[PDB]
């Protein structure tokens, strides 16, 4: 398990995630305003119907 | 869109995070049940799930 | 640490943050006690009857 | 380009290097400045008037 | 040194300083009495607001 603690150091040594004031996701850089985060993601039950 | 396509009326939940200058933010804001509020890192997940 | 901050990443714990040190000694007949919280960190405790 | 020198409230120095492109209001730069300070949304170091 | 994109560049440990082309304040814990209010008149002079 140590070597995954490592590997969350890191984000928490290089990057800022938050559950934001009003429980959107709100996330900072720690040095940049340009920085290339993009995320999408998708549920077992998103999109499709009957 | 997810994809980066467009994100037409009907791709309701098929879309990228909100960036911002230095920081990125998702933009539904995670709804307790009955609640109205909002949950902490440290909360578990039962109490928004659908 | 502790993580009852619900973690089981217990670098957000107490013992992370500050910490205690006992000293006596076997030769001479000193004795003293000390307790260190680190940057970031003010401390204080509170009793039930003890 | 922007270059800096800077020393922190604790005392300690930082220079800095850093891309600017021409659009850039000082919005776009005063949400840059919380990175650069180290000044993040989630642990202000200082504040700022124009 | 480059390049210098906007996820910004910085180096740190410059150690010490005697006398600097360096920036500006007007608060401080400490005073010098007779030649600040000198130093304000001279504001009044210039009329300085800023």
């Amino acid at each position: 398990y140590t070597q995954i603690q490592q590997l969350m150091k890191d984000s928490q040594a290089t990057v800022d995630v938050s559950m934001d004031y009003k429980g959107r996701i709100s996330v900072t850089d720690k040095l940049s305003s340009g920085t290339n985060i993009e995320i999408s993601l998708s549920d077992s039950q998103s999109g499709q119907f009957p | 869109d997810t994809d980066g396509n467009a994100a037409n009326g009907a791709d309701y939940d098929n879309v990228y995070f909100e960036k911002n200058g230095n920081t990125v933010y998702g933009n539904v804001s995670q709804v307790i049940k009955g609640s109205n509020a909002y949950a902490t890192d440290s909360t578990k997940l039962s109490e928004v799930m659908a | 640490n502790t993580d009852d901050n619900d973690n089981k990443n217990s670098n957000d714990d107490v013992d992370d943050h500050i910490n205690a040190s006992f000293s006596y000694d076997a030769k001479t007949g000193d004795g003293l006690f000390q307790i260190n919280a680190k940057s970031g960190f003010k401390v204080a405790i509170e009793d039930k009857g003890t | 380009t922007l270059y800096v020198q800077g020393t922190k409230p604790d005392g300690t120095s930082f220079k800095s290097a850093v891309l600017v492109k021409p659009e850039d209001t000082l919005e776009d730069v005063m949400e840059n400045i919380g990175a650069l300070y180290g000044n993040t949304p989630n642990n202000k170091v200082v504040e700022v008037s124009m | 040194a480059p390049p210098f994109t906007t996820t910004s560049t910085v180096q740190n440990g410059p150690n010490f300083s005697f006398s600097a082309n360096n920036s500006l304040t007007i608060d401080e814990p400490n005073v010098d009495i007779i030649k600040d209010l000198d130093s304000m008149i001279d504001a009044v002079l210039k009329g300085n607001m800023r």
